[PDB]
C-alpha cells in the first residue's frame, strides 16, 4: 500500500512459528529448468518432459506449473537469457575450457544488475565503484579500451587509433569487463554485432539457482580476487547418466527452492522502488 | 433456518450417488400447449448372414427407423417426423449344430417385458418451437399392438423354416425432451416410452424345436404394416421471456445470461441490491424457521430440467466450498488428537488442556496493526466457533440462521434462476455471508467473548463492564460448554443498557440469542437493535 | 522495505521544506530521448548528438547522463518497446491516420503493465477485468476472435472455421484488444509473425513522458470511451523544423522532468512484466 | 399526481439508505445502437446484431432491450433524426470536411429543442434571445436571410429581390441558423424540399450519447463563440476496426449509460409541462 | 419539478384573484388551424392567409403567432397527424359516410396517447386495460385477428391460415382497434402499408379543439359503448359557406381557446409518445 518508502519492522521474538508454506508455495508458484541440448538428446525420449512434469506433480507441484526450457551451449544461452519463472533451476554443464564464461553467465544470474545504456561513440565511462561493471552482450563483443588521464589523454594508447587499444574481451557471446575505477575510458566495441550496458551489481537474485553438473568448485560471481562465495544457490554434481540428474533434480525439489527466495524485486512490494 | 447448510453437507454423500447415473446417462411467462398427436413409427431389421452355404444368420436383430407422414389437427395439416427405436433385448439364439448344414441363428433379438420402445417425435407445429424451457410435460396416449409377422429364411435345401407369431403391447409410460440431429440444424423433439407387455400370439420357428416363444423378434415385426399408430396427448408447459404484460413470444429460442456465463459476475450485484428490501422481524421469523430441503427448495419456479436436480447440484458445489473443507478439517483434527497420545507437542493449547477447538495454527499474522496475543488466539478459535455454529453446539439462535433467512429471501426474490446459478450461489453465500462474526460463553455470572476480527471483551452479566479478559479460561469454556452467537454483541448490549434500561430479564434473553426478546425489540422501534440487525444483514453481501 | 509496506506513514503538516533536489537527480540520473528517423534525416548533422548533450550539460545533466535512441516509427517502435535508462521522453510524429496506433504505443508506455502468455492454440480466453486487456506485438498481428457460450460453442463464428471469426487486427506491430468481460473467446493469432499476452493495467508509468509533435490531442491512453484522460506526461508541441523541436526539449527539460517521477525505472527496459 | 406545478423538494444532508439497483436499467429500459452502414459493412456478418445482443446480455440487458439502427452517413441521418429508446448512443464517424454538420447534428440530438411553425412566405421573424435558433431539415435545406430595419426595409438586400438574400445555408439535410437577435429577417427557403422551425434550447437531452470514432474534438454543440462545452455524453474513441468499437462499447455500456440519464422530458413526472 | 410531483399543494379560499392572462397568452403562444382542402378551394384565394392573420391581430394574436396547416381530408390526415401550434383548432367537414373516420381522427388528436411498437410476427398481443388500443396508420392498413385460447390455439380461426382471421379494419387510414381483454390474439397486418402501435390513453389533450362543421353530435371519442362524452374542446357550427365559418372562427377564438390548456403542447409535433 505505502510504496516507496522504506518502514522499520518491529516483530517480536516469541511469536510462534507458522504452519510450513512449501505446498501452498508449490501450488501457486512456476518452476523453470533450463538444461543444455545435449541433456534431451541423451535421454532420447519423446515424452520425458511429460514424465518429469508427473514426478514433480508426484512431489506437490501441479501439472503444466513446471515449464522445461532449452539451450543449445553455455555461450548461446549467455545472449541475454530471460529467466520468468517464479523459480529458476539451470543445469549448467561443466567445462574446463569455459570457467570464466561458466562464471559470466552465473554472475549474470545469479545477481541483480541494474543496466543502463552505453553510446561509446559519444561519452567516455568510467566505473564509479566496485559494484559497477560493463556487461555486453550478443552475437560477439570486442571491447577495446583506452584508458584516459586527467588530460583526456591515452595512457598507452592514442584516442584516435583504435589499433593501440587495449583488448579485454575477443568474440565474447557474454562478458563483464571490471576496468581501473575512477579513470575514464575510450571503448571500441562491435556495437553493430553486440550491445554494452553499465551495470551495478545491486546483489543477489534469489530465484535462479545454477547447478552445475560435474567438474569442481571453479565460479567466481565476484570481481574481487579475495572473494570467491559459494552461495547456497551454486549446486554441483557429478554425473554419467542425464537421467540420474534430472531425477535427482526432481527428487531434492524441496531442498532446491529452500535454497531459493521469491525474487525481491518482482513482487508487489518493490513497486516504485524498480518494479511491480 | 440453519438447519438447511446442515442437511446440505448431511446429504451430501446422494450427490455422489447422482453423479455415477448421470455418467451413466451420457420476467418469464407459463404458456400452454395441449396437442392431440398421432405417433406413427416402425421397427427395423438388420439380417446379417453368415458365410458357408447360407444355412447361419450372424445375426437377426432392430434397428432404429425413420418415418414421415402428415395428419390433421384442429384442422391443420401438421408433417411429422418420427424415429423408433428399442432398448433392453433378448438375445435367443438357435443351433442346429457344429457342422455348416445344420440351421443355426447365432443371435436373434425378441422384445420382451423388460425392453422398453423409444419414439421420437417432431412436428413443424408451434408447440414442439416453444418447448426450449418447459415447465412441466407429460403425455397420455392409447397402447398399441405390434404383432410379428411371418419370415421366411433363405435356404437352397429343404423346407423353408417360417418366423410367425410374436406380439407385444406398447403403453405409454414417460414422456421427456429428447434431440434430432439434422444435416445443418438441431430439432427439439419429444421422446416417448413405451413399455412392453407380450400378448396372446406366441412366435416358433419351423424345421426347428422352438414352439410356445412369447416376445416379439426382429425379423418381420411390422407385419406387414405401414406403420404403428398410437392416438394420444401431450400436455406442455413452456417457459416465454417475457418483459411486459401485452407481448408473448410466438417462439421462445431467446438466449439467457446462463447460456453465455457459467460464473455469475454481476448477479453478485443483483444479490447486493435485493438486500435493500429485506424487513427485520420477518426476517428473524422466517430465520426460525427450521429451513430443510424441501421447505429450501420447494418455492422456486424452475424448468423441468433444473427442478429435477436442484438440490443435487446445490450439493454438489456445497461439498467443495471452505465449509466443507473445515468441517472436514475439524473433524480430521479431532480424530487425530484422539487417535494418538503422541503428539500434544506439535499441537500447542491456549487452554488448561489440549482441544482440536483450542489449538494454535499457521497465522500468517498482521504487523500492518498493532496486535495483542491474545487477539490472534481469539480471533483462531473464533474462526471455529463458527463450526461451532454449524454443529449444532450452539444454543441461541446464530448467525448461520440469519444467512440462510437471507439466502431464502433473497433466492425467491431474485429473478435470475439457472440449473448453475443456484449452485455457487448457495454455497459461496454461505462461504462469504457475514465473515466477521462474535461468540460468547457464559459462565459462572460473568460473560467472555471473542470475534473473528480480533476484538475480545469480559464482562459481566448483571452489570456490562469490561473485564480482564482471561484466556485460557474463555477457551476451557468454549472447548466444551453451549457457545453463543453474539447477535447482540457487547458493544451493542452497552449501549442497550446506558439508553434504555433494560431489565434483568431481557439482559438475559438478549445475552443467549433469544429470538423473542429480539423481535420484541425490533418491534419497538429501538434505533440500537436495528442498528446492529441492519449491519448483519448488509454484512449478507455475498 | 517490503515487510513495511503495509505500514502507516505518519507526517506533520508542518515540516520543512528540503531544498531542490533537481540538481541532485540530474547529477545521479539518466535521460533517453528516442525520436523518429526523419528528425536524424533533417537536422542532417553527425555531432548533433554531441550538441545536444552539451546543451543538457549546460541545464546540468552531466557528460554521460543523456542518451539518444531513434525508432524509425511508430509501428516498428511499437514492437516491444524498450526503455533504457530512469526518464525516457519519447518525441512521437503525429500522422492522422495512425491516431490509435499512436494511442495504443502511448497506453503500452505510460502504464505499468504485468502480462502473462496466451497459448490461443490450446485455451479459450477471457478479460476478467476492465484493467485486463490482450496485448500483441511482432512483426504483424492478425487477431481473429470467436466468443463462446457455455456449451463452447461458437457465437456468429463457427470454431472450426476460422474464416468465421470476428477481425479486430491485421498487420498489426501493436494492438491491444478489449472484448467483452466473462465470455470465454477463442482466439486466431499469426503466432508464427506476433506474439499474444494476457495484460493487466497496474497503474500510470511515472518514469515515460511523450510529446506528440504536432496535430492536436488524439491520444486516449484508456480504453473507457468515457474517460480521454491527459495526463501531466503527454505533452504536445508545434513544429516546423526539428531543430526547434530539439531545442524546446533541451530548454524545458526541467519542467519535462517535473511532469515525471523518480523510482519507476526497472530493471529491465521492457513495457510489461512478464509472468510465465 | 400534481403535474401542472413546480414544488419545492427538502432533503437531509445526513439521509442514510443510500441503495441503488442499476440492474433496473437494464431490465427496464431499452437501448439503442444508432452506427452508420459502412459499419455493417467491414463488419459483414449477417448474424452480427445477434452477437452484439448476446454480449449486451452478458452485462444484464435481456435480449429484445437492445436495438440496432442503421444510417447511411451523417448527413443522411440529420434529417430529422428519431431517437425513441430509453437510452441511445450514436456511433458517430469523424469527417475533416463535415465538421459544422456533426456539430449540428450533435447540436440536434444532445439538446431539447422546442419548435414551433414558420411560415416564411406571411411573416418575418425574429430570434428573440440566445436560445432561439432556426432548425431546418429536409433533402435539401437552402437558406437565404434578409435582415430588415425598424421601417422594414432590408439591410444590403431587397424584400422583391431574392437575388440579394444573404444565403447562410447550400443544399443543407440539417442546419441550425442563428441571426442576429432583435432583428427581423425575410427568409427565402426551399419548403419543396426543406421545413424549417423556430426552436428554442430548453437544455441537454440527458438520454442522448454520441460517441465520436476518429479524429479529436470539434465538436460546438453552442452557437456562443466563446464556450465549447465537451459534455460527459460527448465520447471519443480512436479506431482502426469497427468490431473492436461495438465490443468497447459493450464491455463499457455501464459507463456509457452512467453518464446519461433518463429523459426528463419523458416521463410521468413532466406530465403538462410539456410532454409526459 | 419531477422530486416533487407527489407533494401536496395547499390553497386558501380567500386568495385574490389574479388580473386577465388572455392578452399574455395570446402575446406568448401560437395558434394553428387545420383545414379541409376543400376550404381553400371554396375560398379561391392566395391572401387569405394573410388576411386571417390580420383579423386575429385585431383579436390579439401577434402576427406570426398564427398559422394554417392545409389537409386534403379527414383519411389522409388521420395518418401521423401532426400538431404542431400551442392551440391547436381542427376543422373537420363531417360526412355521414365517416362517423367513425371521425370519431377515430378525434379520439387520436383530442388525447394523450402512450404507444409501442408491434412486432405481429414474432408476438402475440393482448389488451390488458380499457384504456389500451391498438392504433395502426399508413396509407392502408387491414389488420386481422385470431383470438386464440388458454392453449394458444385460435378461437374461430386457423392459427396458421390467415385467411381464417377476422377483419376488423380493411384499407384503413387510420384504425383504433379495442378487442377483448386478457385474450392473445395473433395479429396479420399490412405492415408495408401501415404501422400498428399498442397504445394507452392516458387523458384528454387539452391543447386541440375539433370543430366539426355540419352535421349532428356523432363523435364518439370512448370505446365504451354506454359513453358519449362532448367534451368543451369537441365544437359544432352549422355552414354555407367557409369564409362565414372561419370569420366565426376568428370572431369566438377567445372562447375557443378559453376550453383550451396550454402546457398540454409536446415537445413532439406527434399525436402520441412512442417507446420502443
Ligand atoms: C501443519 O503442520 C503439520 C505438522 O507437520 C502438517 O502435518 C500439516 O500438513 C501442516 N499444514 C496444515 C494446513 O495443517
Ligand atoms: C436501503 O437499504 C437499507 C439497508 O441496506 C435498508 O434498511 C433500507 O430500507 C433501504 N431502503 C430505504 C428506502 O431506506
Ligand atoms: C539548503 O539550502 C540552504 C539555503 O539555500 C543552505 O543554507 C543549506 O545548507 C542547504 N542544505 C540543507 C541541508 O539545509
Ligand atoms: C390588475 O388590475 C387592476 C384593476 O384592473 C389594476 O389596477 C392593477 O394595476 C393590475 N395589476 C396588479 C398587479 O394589480
Ligand atoms: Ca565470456
Ligand atoms: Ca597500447
Ligand atoms: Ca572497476
Ligand atoms: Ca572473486
Ligand atoms: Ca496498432
Ligand atoms: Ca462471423
Ligand atoms: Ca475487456
Ligand atoms: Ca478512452
Ligand atoms: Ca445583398
Ligand atoms: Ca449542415
Ligand atoms: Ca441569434
Ligand atoms: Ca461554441
Ligand atoms: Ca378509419
Ligand atoms: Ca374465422
Ligand atoms: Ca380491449
Ligand atoms: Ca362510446
Amino acid at each position: 500500500q505505502n510504496y516507496g518508502i522504506n518502514l522499520p519492522i518491529t516483530g517480536s521474538m516469541d511469536t510462534a512459528y507458522a504452519n510450513s508454506t512449501q505446498e501452498e508455495t508449490f501450488l501457486t508458484s512456476t518452476l523453470c529448468l533450463y538444461y543444455p541440448t545435449e541433456a534431451a538428446t541423451e535421454i532420447n525420449d519423446n515424452s520425458w518432459k511429460d514424465t518429469l512434469s508427473q514426478l514433480f506433480l508426484t512431489k506437490g507441484w501441479p501439472t503444466g506449473s513446471v515449464y522445461f526450457k532449452e539451450y543449445t551451449d553455455i555461450a548461446s544461452f549467455s545472449v541475454d537469457p530471460q529467466l520468468y519463472c517464479d523459480y529458476n533451476v539451470v543445469l549448467m554443464k561443466y567445462d574446463a575450457t569455459l570457467q570464466l564464461d561458466m562464471s559470466e553467465l552465473a554472475d549474470l544470474i545469479l545477481n541483480e544488475w541494474l543496466c543502463n545504456p552505453m553510446d561509446i561513440t559519444l561519452y567516455y565511462y568510467q566505473q564509479t565503484d566496485e559494484a559497477n561493471k560493463w556487461i555486453s552482450m550478443g552475437s560477439s563483443c570486442t571491447i577495446k579500451v583506452c584508458p584516459l588521464n586527467t588530460q583526456t589523454l591515452g595512457i598507452g594508447c592514442l584516442t584516435t587509433d583504435t589499433a593501440t587499444f587495449e583488448e579485454v574481451a575477443t568474440a565474447e557471446k557474454l562478458v563483464i569487463t571490471d576496468v581501473v575505477d575512477g579513470v575514464n575510458h575510450k571503448l571500441d566495441v562491435t556495437t553493430a554485432t553486440c550491445t554494452i550496458r553499465n551495470c551495478k551489481k545491486l546483489g543477489p537474485r534469489e530465484n535462479v539457482a545454477v547447478i552445475q553438473v560435474g567438474g569442481s568448485d571453479v565460479l567466481d560471481i565476484t570481481a574481487d580476487p579475495t572473494t570467491a562465495p559459494q552461495t547456497e544457490r551454486m549446486m554441483r554434481i557429478n554425473w554419467k547418466k542425464w537421467w540420474q540428474v534430472f531425477y535427482t533434480v526432481v527428487d531434492y525439489v524441496n531442498q532446491i527452492i529452500q535454497a531459493m527466495s521469491k525474487r525481491s524485486r518482482s513482487l508487489n512490494s518493490a513497486a516504485f522502488y524498480y518494479r511491480i | 433456518a440453519s438447519l438447511i447448510y446442515r442437511q446440505l453437507l448431511t446429504n451430501s454423500y446422494t450427490v455422489d450417488l447422482s453423479d455415477e447415473i448421470q455418467e451413466i446417462g451420457s420476467l418469464w411467462k407459463e404458456m400452454q400447449y395441449n396437442r392431440d398427436i398421432t405417433i406413427r413409427f416402425k421397427f427395423a431389421s438388420s439380417i446379417v448372414k453368415s458365410g458357408g452355404l447360407g444355412y447361419k444368420w450372424s445375426e437377426i436383430s432392430f434397428k432404429p427407423a425413420n418415418y414421415q407422414y402428415t395428419y390433421t389437427r384442429d384442422g391443420e395439416e401438421v408433417t411429422a417426423h418420427t424415429t423408433c427405436s428399442v432398448n433392453g433385448m433378448n438375445d435367443f439364439n438357435f443351433n442346429g449344430g457344429s457342422l455348416p448344414t445344420d440351421f443355426v441363428i447365432s443371435r436373434y433379438e425378441v422384445i420382451k417385458e423388460n425392453s422398453y420402445v423409444y419414439v421420437d417425435y417432431w412436428d413443424d407445429s408451434q408447440a414442439f418451437r416453444n418447448m426450449v424451457y418447459v415447465r412441466s410435460l407429460a403425455a397420455n396416449l392409447n397402447s398399441v399392438i405390434c404383432t410379428g409377422g411371418d419370415y421366411s429364411f433363405a435356404l437352397p435345401v429343404g423346407q423353408w423354416p417360417v418366423m410367425t407369431g410374436g406380439a407385444v403391447s406398447l403403453h405409454s409410460a414417460g414422456v421427456t425432451l429428447s434431440t434430432q440431429f439434422t444435416d445443418f440444424v438441431s430439432l427439439n423433439s419429444l421422446r416417448f416410452r413405451f413399455r412392453l407387455t407380450v400378448e396372446e400370439p406366441s412366435f416358433s420357428i419351423t424345421r426347428t424345436r422352438v414352439s410356445r416363444l412369447y416376445g416379439l423378434p426382429a425379423a418381420n415385426p411390422n407385419n406387414g404394416k405401414e406403420y404403428y399408430e398410437v392416438a394420444g396427448r401431450f400436455s406442455l408447459i413452456s417457459l416465454v421471456p417475457s418483459n411486459d404484460d401485452y407481448q408473448t413470444p410466438i417462439t421462445n429460442s431467446v438466449t439467457v445470461r446462463q447460456d453465455l456465463e457459467r460464473q455469475l459476475g454481476e448477479l453478485r450485484e443483483e444479490f447486493n441490491a435485493l438486500s435493500q428490501e429485506i424487513a427485520m422481524s420477518q426476517l428473524i421469523d422466517l430465520a426460525l424457521l427450521p429451513l430443510d430441503m424441501f421447505s429450501m427448495f420447494s418455492g422456486i419456479k424452475s424448468t423441468i430440467d433444473a427442478a429435477k436436480s436442484m438440490a443435487t447440484s446445490v450439493m454438489k458445489k456445497f461439498k467443495k466450498s471452505g465449509l466443507a473443507n473445515s468441517v472436514s478439517t475439524l473433524t480430521d483434527s479431532l480424530s487425530d488428537a484422539a487417535s494418538s497420545i503422541s503428539r500434544g507437542a506439535s499441537i500447542r493449547s491456549v487452554g488448561s488442556s489440549a482441544s482440536a477447538w483450542t489449538d494454535v495454527s499457521t497465522q500468517i499474522t498482521d504487523v500492518s496493526s498493532s496486535v495483542s496475543s491474545i487477539s490472534t488466539q481469539t480471533s483462531t478459535i473464533s474462526r471455529r466457533l463458527r463450526l461451532k455454529e454449524m454443529a449444532t453446539q450452539t444454543e441461541g439462535m446464530n448467525f448461520d440462521d440469519i444467512s440462510a433467512a437471507v439466502l431464502k429471501t433473497k433466492i425467491d426474490r431474485s429473478t435470475q434462476i439457472s440449473p448453475n446459478t443456484l449452485p455457487d450461489i448457495v454455497t459461496e453465500a454461505s462461504e462469504k455471508f457475514i465473515p466477521n462474526r462474535a461468540y460468547r460463553v457464559i459462565n459462572n455470572d460473568e460473560v467472555f467473548e471473542a470475534g473473528t476480527d480480533g476484538r475480545f471483551f469480559a464482562y459481566r452479566v448483571e452489570t456490562f463492564d469490561e473485564i480482564p479478559f482471561d484466556v485460557q479460561k474463555f477457551a476451557d469454556l468454549v472447548t466444551d460448554s453451549p457457545v453463543i452467537s453474539a447477535i447482540i454483541d457487547f458493544k451493542t448490549l452497552k449501549n442497550l443498557n446506558d439508553n434504555y434500561g433494560i431489565s434483568r430479564q431481557q439482559a438475559f434473553n438478549l445475552l443467549r440469542s433469544d429470538p423473542r426478546v429480539l423481535r420484541e425489540f425490533i418491534n419497538q422501534d429501538n434505533p440500537i437493535i436495528r442498528n446492529r440487525i441492519e449491519q448483519l444483514i448488509m454484512q449478507c453481501r455475498l
